[PDB]
C-alpha cells in the first residue's frame, strides 16, 4: 500500500523502549486519510518497521 | 475682533458656515471587514481504475 514509505534495513539507537522484546525503528510514516462524499476512513494510515527478540 | 460669540445676523457666518460646511459627510463609514469564506467541496469518488492498476 503506497501510501508507505519504503525500506527495512539500518542501524538502531534506543531513544525509549517499553516492550524489553521489540526494537521498533521508527514510525516509518503516518497520514490521516479522511475519504470523500463515497465514504470516510478519516483514520491515521501508518507503517512501521520492527526487529523483535530474538 | 468677534466676541463671546459674535453679534446677531450672526453675523457673517454665510461665509464661514458656507465655504464650510464641510461638506461633513460625516463618514461614519469606512471600517473593518470580517470579509467572508466560501464553502468545500462535492465527492464521493467513483472507480475504474485505480483498483486494477494497484
Amino acid at each position: 500500500v503506497e501510501m508507505l514509505t519504503s525500506d527495512a534495513t539500518i542501524e538502531e539507537f534506543p531513544e525509549a523502549q517499553v516492550s524489553p522484546f521489540f526494537k521498533n525503528i521508527d514510525l516509518q510514516t503516518a497520514k490521516q486519510v479522511g475519504g470523500a462524499q463515497v465514504g470516510v476512513p478519516i483514520l491515521v494510515e501508518f507503517k512501521i518497521t520492527m526487529t523483535s527478540n530474538y | 475682533c468677534e466676541e463671546p460669540p459674535a453679534p446677531a445676523p450672526p453675523p457673517a457666518k454665510p461665509k464661514a458656515a458656507a465655504a464650510v460646511p464641510v461638506k461633513a459627510a460625516p463618514t461614519e463609514t469606512g471600517a473593518q471587514a470580517a470579509p467572508s469564506y466560501s464553502y468545500v467541496y462535492n465527492p464521493v469518488g467513483k472507480r475504474d481504475p485505480f483498483r486494477s492498476p494497484i
